[PDB]
């Protein structure tokens, strides 16, 4: 529709949805925050996805060049206090995890490089709490009765969950999206493949890219080849149904 | 093979060239449409075809022949018909009109004793004006675009850079087909040999950078992107993929056709079109578009990125997450004193029927919140009517109870259905009122009723004929034919008036288990004709019945207990909801079950997704509420020196720690961006942003 100005490798809001980090195709990631470019970065940028902002505005980049850059809030040209380079291959996407389990950032390159900040305010240094070895998903439950999950997805869709007994986590996929739960006892997963698909875990006709899940994990945005986004979401019998098609040309 | 070729110009315009030329207007059916507006056939066994890039004249084919006679055919009169010809005939195979001279032709030929291969003609029978390669085979052309005189030229077995100032670097390799010079890099050249493409590099000219992938089929047509930044369009022979290697090297694969391509074409002006031509000359267009990037907003807004543009869809139904939007911006559930006005301030049945009951539990209360299924556990001393008797207190003080929770009774012990029947012929529901009123035994009120209502704005007079009809005999005609024909009348109010009539007493069936009436009257019908035996087994089918369903109106009989979290996790499950439920177990449920896990997990999402909206002074209001029903759920100023209504407030910044009052600070801040102590350079207000 409406066109603004801004190739884009990704584009990701924030969590208040106010602020839009957008990686360009010639290697850099700017904060487009009426979007008008606040910021120039020339990154080091495969996925730029911001963090909770409880934790500061913090913007993970995943570059082609086996690291993972995590561009922290120093106020403008922020200043990288970390930089998460021990990844031994390029990191296909940097996604934090939920703010209830901490400062953890997944990059699922097949390490999954999950690097915790035990010092909120001094997160320069990245710990790999856990390594476990396209997409990676982080499922967005908070629940004392749900541990938390980590989905990685190769180029189909492998969930480890951090025991508590053990404390230790335990067609091709090219984007994996939990939907938000808001108190189900079932998790939604959408998974980018040569079809869409929609499974349900209870404890475009082409290459789908990636598809994102709204604020409340009802109405879905799924993106392929066909170069249009359409909009699915459920229907009256619980089940998925197509909700609208969107031009990406704007008409 | 046939080809397909954009005009430099004329970007509606286009040539596809087979046996005979046809110069095609983008408007068969392309996509969009192609009419023909012209076609030659006047130069048999064409082998190449380039465009004049000069605007005048426009469509001027220059088709190499196989014989080697290069006619400029015209799909400046001068330059028609020309007919340049080689000092000995053989093939044409590739020609390239240098783009900073356009008036060039560079032409490559077939082998030969003594004769130049590769000759630079002049537009202007002729001779070359520049005749480089000797005793070889030019296979591909490309002038360099930087350059104004230097053609690189595939020979038999080189990729020969001929220079035209002195008629030469050379790099023996076997990838010498389909020379393609990319536009926008030009220091990197492409060329394919067999089923392999090899990407090269001007400035490293000695063995090629990259050696793409190797399709099995050999490779037809190698062409760079002249929109992207580096697209390397590979097609293959005999497949209907056009593998799209891009060299920025991710691959990509785009099938526009069902059936085999022969050639393909980049427009120049076109941002990044994919004219496709079948062997059986089906011209279709194909798109390639950029990856697109979505990603939801708290506003649900799909920021759709193809390419370099912010496509923002701004939620181009009444999902949820919109829902919730538009309630929490008219403080829905905060209203507290109204509750039966909630859902009116929410903008649904099961809402309507769900604030009402939580109404009735707050007037009732100003053992009720642990529902109907609960209360009527303890009920004793039920009677059964074995005949309808046409005229309350009779009923225990649980029952009572349930029907003021069915709203069908006022706030006290007066037992009378009255004054409910009058709000409802206020309220316009006349089919409900008929059945209310008869299921309190009265006939004549019923049919004083549907006669009031059929007067006023006239099929209820006959409904109220038809109800004063009943007879009790089991063989009546009655009975005989309004149980058959009850179940095609259109209200489902006056359907169960007649089930109900017409059912055996006992087992009234036929309208305990009606889902087009509201569950309040069957639960205050069932409190009033049902045995303590016969209640307790159908209230526990009816609270399992919305348990599962997810059924908001099931409030009223599961309660605000661990049944009640049971239903509503149905209810969020079902639709997701969370607003719905944070609200309505707050008002007024017991400590015990507002401790349970889910209930508070509840709250914690709407707050958070509270959040995500913006919607900051709306969850305080939230938070002061949940706080109040829920009790377990809990130096000098800079300026004026003057040590420590919100101009008092003190001030206190977390990075350098100084402030002061905020009507003194605000001020400086309004229009100063520092700390106002000396040699401080903190940006209090700017830091937190
Ligand atoms: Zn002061
Ligand atoms: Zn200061
Ligand atoms: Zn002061
Ligand atoms: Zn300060």
């Amino acid at each position: 529709a409406r066109s603004i100005a801004a190739l884009i490798h990704d584009v990701s809001f924030d969590f208040h949805g106010r602020r839009m980090a957008t990686c360009s195709s010639d290697q850099s990631v700017k904060v487009w925050d009426d979007w008008h470019c606040t910021a120039s970065w020339k990154t080091h940028v495969w996925r730029v996805t911001w963090a909770h902002p409880e934790f500061g505005q913090v913007l993970a980049s995943c570059s082609f060049d086996r690291t993972a850059a995590v561009w922290e809030e120093i106020v403008s040209h922020w200043v990288k206090r970390t930089t998460l380079v021990d990844s031994r291959t390029s990191v296909t996407d940097v996604k934090f995890a939920p703010k209830h389990m901490g400062l953890m950032l997944a990059t699922c390159s097949g390490i999954v490089r999950i690097y915790e900040a035990p010092d909120v305010m001094n997160l320069s240094q990245w710990s790999l709490q856990h390594e476990i070895s396209s997409c990676i998903s982080w499922n967005p439950s908070s629940s004392r009765a749900h541990s938390p999950m980590i989905a990685v997805g190769s180029d189909k869709v492998q969930i480890f969950e951090y025991n508590e007994n053990t404390r230790k986590y335990a067609d091709p996929v090219h984007d994996i999206a939990f939907a938000p739960n808001l108190g189900r006892s079932f998790h939604i997963l959408a998974i980018a493949t040569k079809d869409v698909r929609i499974f349900t875990l209870k404890p475009h006709n082409s290459q789908v890219w990636r598809v994102s899940w709204n604020i409340t994990g009802t109405v879905l945005a799924s993106s392929g080849d066909d170069g249009c986004v359409r909009l699915w979401k459920a229907n009256y019998m619980d089940n998925w149904k197509c909700t609208g098609i969107l031009k990406g040309n704007g008409s | 093979k046939p080809d397909i070729l954009w005009a430099p110009h004329h970007v509606d315009r286009f040539v596809v060239c087979d046996s005979e030329l046809s110069l095609y207007h983008v408007e068969l059916r392309l996509s969009s449409a192609a009419t023909l507006l012209s076609i030659n056939s006047d130069t048999p066994y064409m082998k190449c075809v380039a465009w004049y890039l000069n605007y005048d004249p426009e469509c001027l084919l220059a088709v190499g022949q196989a014989n080697g006679r290069v006619v400029l055919t015209s799909l400046f009169k001068d330059l028609i018909g020309k007919e340049f010809v080689p000092k000995h005939a053989r093939q044409c195979n590739t020609l390239a009109w240098n783009p900073l001279d356009s008036n060039w032709l560079a032409a490559g030929l077939d082998k030969h004793r003594a004769d130049f291969s590769v000759l630079i003609w002049d537009i202007c029978v002729t001779k070359p004006l520049y005749e480089l390669g000797q005793n070889d085979a030019c296979l591909s052309l490309c002038w360099l675009p930087r350059d104004q005189k230097l053609l690189l030229a595939g020979m038999h077995r080189n990729l020969a850079i001929f220079d035209l100032r002195n008629t030469k670097m050379f790099v023996n390799t076997k990838a010498v087909q389909g020379v393609t010079v990319d536009p926008y890099f030009h220091d990197r050249v492409a060329s394919f040999y067999e089923g392999q493409v090899a990407i090269w590099d001007l400035r490293k000219f000695e063995k090629p950078v990259l050696t793409l992938t190797e399709q099995p089929k050999p490779l037809t047509k190698v062409a760079w992107c002249p929109t992207r930044t580096g697209l390397l369009a590979t097609l293959t022979r005999d497949s209907n993929i056009i593998r799209l290697y891009d060299m920025q090297i991710i691959e990509r694969s785009v099938q526009p056709c069902d059936n085999y391509i022969a050639s393909f074409a980049w427009h120049p002006t076109s941002q990044n079109r994919m004219i496709v031509v079948t062997p059986n000359r089906t011209m279709s267009d194909f798109t390639v578009f950029e990856r697109i990037s979505l990603a939801w907003s708290p506003i649900t807004s799909l920021m759709w990125a193809c390419g370099r543009h912010l496509y923002e869809c701004t939620e181009e139904e009444k999902d949820i997450a919109t829902k919730m939007r538009l309630r929490a911006l008219s403080r829905y559930g905060l209203d507290t004193e109204q509750v039966w006005r909630n859902h009116i301030l929410a903008g649904d049945p099961q809402l309507k029927s769900l604030w009402y009951t939580l109404h009735f539990m707050k007037q009732y209360t100003e053992l009720v919140y642990a529902g109907i299924k609960s209360i009527v556990k303890s009920s004793l001393g039920m009677v059964e009517s074995s005949r309808h008797n046409w005229s309350i207190q009779n009923l225990n003080e649980e029952r009572i109870l349930a029907l003021q929770l069915c709203g069908w009774i006022k706030k006290g012990t007066d037992v009378d259905v009255g004054p409910f029947l009058n709000s409802l012929v206020q309220e316009g529901e006349w089919e409900r009122a008929a059945a209310v009123a008869l299921f309190n035994l009265d006939i004549r009120r019923a049919i004083q009723i549907l006669n009031e209502g059929a007067s006023s704005e006239l099929n209820l007079n006959v409904v109220a004929m038809a109800l004063s009809g009943y007879t009790d005999e089991k063989n009546s005609l009655w009975r005989e034919m309004c149980s058959t024909l009850r179940l095609q009348l259109n209200n489902p109010y006056l359907c169960v008036m007649f089930a109900f009539l017409t059912s055996e007493t006992g087992s009234y069936d036929g309208v305990l288990y009606e889902n087009k009436v509201a569950v309040r009257d069957r639960v205050a019908f069932a409190c009033k004709f049902l045995s303590d035996t016969q209640l307790n087994r159908y209230i526990e089918k009816l609270t399992n019945e919305m348990k599962e369903a997810g059924n908001l109106e099931g409030i009223l009989l599961t309660g605000l207990t661990k049944d009640g979290v049971d239903l509503m996790e149905s209810y969020v499950d079902r639709t997701g909801d969370v607003q719905t439920a944070s609200y309505c177990m707050l008002q007024g449920s017991p400590l015990d079950v507002l401790k349970d896990e889910r209930v508070q997990y509840w709250i914690e999402n709407y707050r958070n997704l509270l959040d995500a909206w913006r919607f900051w002074h709306k969850r305080a209001e939230f938070d002061i509420h949940r706080s109040k029903l829920d009790p377990s759920s809990k130096p000098r100023c800079a300026l004026c020196l003057i040590n420590m209504q919100f101009n008092n407030w003190f001030t206190w910044c977390h990075n350098c720690r100084h402030g002061g009052h905020a009507g003194h600070m605000l001020s400086w801040f309004r229009d100063h961006a520092e700390c106002p102590v000396s040699a401080c350079t903190c940006k209090c207000m700017q830091l937190d942003t």
